[PDB]
């Protein structure tokens, strides 16, 4: 019944791909409907309780085609913008896509911020409450994630499916 | 059926305008699914049956709409002769590294494949006929990335990949009235059916065509000078 186009959003190497590939893999388990493609999935998630088809647009980070992303997040239900805990300038660029879909995109769309790669903990250099104010102020959640070892995967894309309309 | 011939010759009465012809064509659509699903004849089918359907009277219609419909504008017309010239200069000297993809055997043999079925757009009036072209061209792009992450032990670049794939296959392919061909289907594929893995592949298409039209010496990784050379090299013939 509830189809939900979803955009992965995210500077070179935040992992984008990866977190899409842990969700529908663990997923696999569940016997929804499902599609794997290698830039698009389609993942139903089972949340309590109707049936949520989440339609999922992986993009190319280079800065190079940051320009087409309009063309990718129009119509959008959700949005993840996915950067890396371990490299400030991730967050930064996420923070930068933040404002571009807060200036651009669908005014009912969710967005969820991703403080992926929470596994590498030595090296982690932006904070869960630096990340989470930055979440409060401007209207979205944020949740640490790893596509590695799948630390809050399942929980980001079940609290989008919530937040829907 | 009665509905659908006088549909269509009244509507070819109308003076043309395209926001309002495929406004109009589209709720015609949109209306006849619902009819389909509430008639005798389609009483507890599936929603192959259903869709399958919806597509003859899209193509029994837009086949009779076609030259009224298709790139029936000066503006349009000029967008697609622009962006003609501009891939058959690209394409001369355009490179796989440019983009950051592999040239190997395996991947060259897929993507001279999607090219290929790209290419065949011009043989089809039908959205759906023309969509299927780009869906085929995409289908090829995503096996080759699939078995790509079979056959290796890195991750899978995913779009990273796929999208720069794309924009060589179109440059290549340079498939003649691009611009009005992604017009049309946008208009007048029946909009419940541009969704999904559909419209994932067709927005890349678009994408593809708005990046290619900008293409400067930096969006393709050479400096300014090489590029001039090259544009220049490319216009000589
Ligand atoms: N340790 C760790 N590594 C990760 C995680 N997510 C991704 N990676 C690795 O980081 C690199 C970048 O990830 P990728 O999905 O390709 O990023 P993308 O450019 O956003 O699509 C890849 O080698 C991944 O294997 C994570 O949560 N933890
Ligand atoms: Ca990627």
């Amino acid at each position: 019944s509830i189809n939900a186009k979803l955009v992965l959003l995210g500077d070179v190497g935040a992992g984008k791909s990866s977190l899409v590939l842990r969700f529908v893999k663990d997923q696999f388990v569940e016997f929804q409907e499902s599609t794997i493609g290698a830039a698009f999935f389609s993942q139903t998630l089972a949340v309590n309780d109707a049936t949520v088809k989440f339609e999922i647009w992986d993009t190319a980070g280079q800065e190079r085609y940051h320009s087409l992303a309009p063309m990718y997040y129009r119509g959008a239900a959700a949005a993840i913008i996915v950067f890396d805990v371990t490299n400030q300038a991730s967050f930064e660029r996420a923070k930068k896509w933040v404002q571009e879909l807060q200036a651009q995109g669908n005014p009912n769309m969710v967005m969820a911020l991703a403080g992926n790669k929470s596994d590498l903990l030595d090296a982690r250099k932006v904070t869960a409450e630096d990340a989470q104010t930055y979440a409060q102020e401007n209207g979205l959640f944020f949740m640490e994630t790893s596509a590695k070892t799948a630390t809050n995967v399942k929980e980001i894309f079940y609290e989008i499916a919530r937040r829907l309309p | 059926v009665k509905s659908i011939k006088s549909f269509i010759v009244s509507f070819s009465n109308n003076a043309p305008d395209p926001e309002k012809d495929c406004a109009m064509v589209q709720e015609f659509f949109s209306k006849m699914e619902a009819a389909f699903r509430a008639h005798p004849l389609w009483s507890g089918c599936s929603e192959e049956e259903l869709d399958s359907a919806g597509d003859g009277l899209e193509k029994y219609v837009m086949t009779k709409l076609f030259t009224r419909v298709f790139a029936s504008n000066t503006e349009e017309v000029i967008a697609d002769e622009k962006l003609f010239q501009k891939m058959s200069l690209v394409q001369q000297f355009i490179s796989p590294e440019n983009l950051d993809i592999q040239p190997t055997f395996q991947n060259e043999s897929s993507w001279l494949l999607a090219q290929k079925e790209l290419q065949k757009i011009n043989m089809y009036k039908a959205p759906r006929d023309k969509l299927v072209c780009i869906l085929n061209c995409c289908k090829v792009i995503n096996n080759l990335l699939l078995n790509a992450s079979i056959a290796s032990n890195e991750n899978a670049p995913g779009a990273d990949e796929f999208l720069p794939v794309l924009i060589y296959v179109t440059i290549k392919a340079n498939p003649p009235q691009l611009h009005s061909n992604l017009l049309y289907i946008q208009r007048y594929r029946r909009e419940s059916k541009l969704v999904g893995e559909a419209a994932y592949f067709f927005t890349n298409i678009l994408s593809a065509e708005s990046f290619i039209s900008n293409i400067d010496a930096k969006s393709i990784s050479l400096d300014e000078a090489e590029f001039e050379k090259n544009m220049e090299s490319a216009r000589a013939r």
